[PDB]
């Protein structure tokens, strides 16, 4: 038969004896947010160069 | 007292309706006697299948008030 699912609001609680320290972050590649791109260029007339 | 009249017995609810006009503790040993003679008719033994399948049948509902369960 169908038993209705009931998920109570909770979270896990650790003691002070087992709290993992912060795992240190070292980066692998540079922080990039801009990238060079190839675009066509047009002269002052409008014609493609 | 109408479910006891459809079952055939008629000398018991005449005893109760003659007590409801009193509602007194002096004649309540008669009303406790009627309740105690009821359990002497014998046990209600039935089959193992019909006792479970009438007990393990229940109707759950997902529209229950979930605001009352997280406090319960």
């Amino acid at each position: 038969k169908t038993i209705p699912t009931f998920e109570p609001k909770e979270s896990i609680l650790k003691k002070l004896e087992d709290i993992k320290p912060e795992q240190v972050k070292k980066q692998t590649k540079l922080f990039r947010i801009f990238e060079p791109r190839q675009l066509p260029v047009y002269r002052a007339n409008g014609e493609k160069e | 007292l109408d479910n006891m009249r459809k079952a055939g017995l008629t000398d018991i609810p005449k005893m109760i309706q003659d007590w409801l006009v009193d509602c007194s503790i002096e004649k309540f040993p008669l009303m406790a006697k009627i309740y105690s003679w009821s359990f002497h008719v014998g046990f209600r033994k039935q089959k193992m299948l019909d006792a479970a399948l009438d007990q393990l049948k229940t109707e759950y509902t997902e529209d229950v008030d979930d605001e009352m369960y997280r406090e319960y």
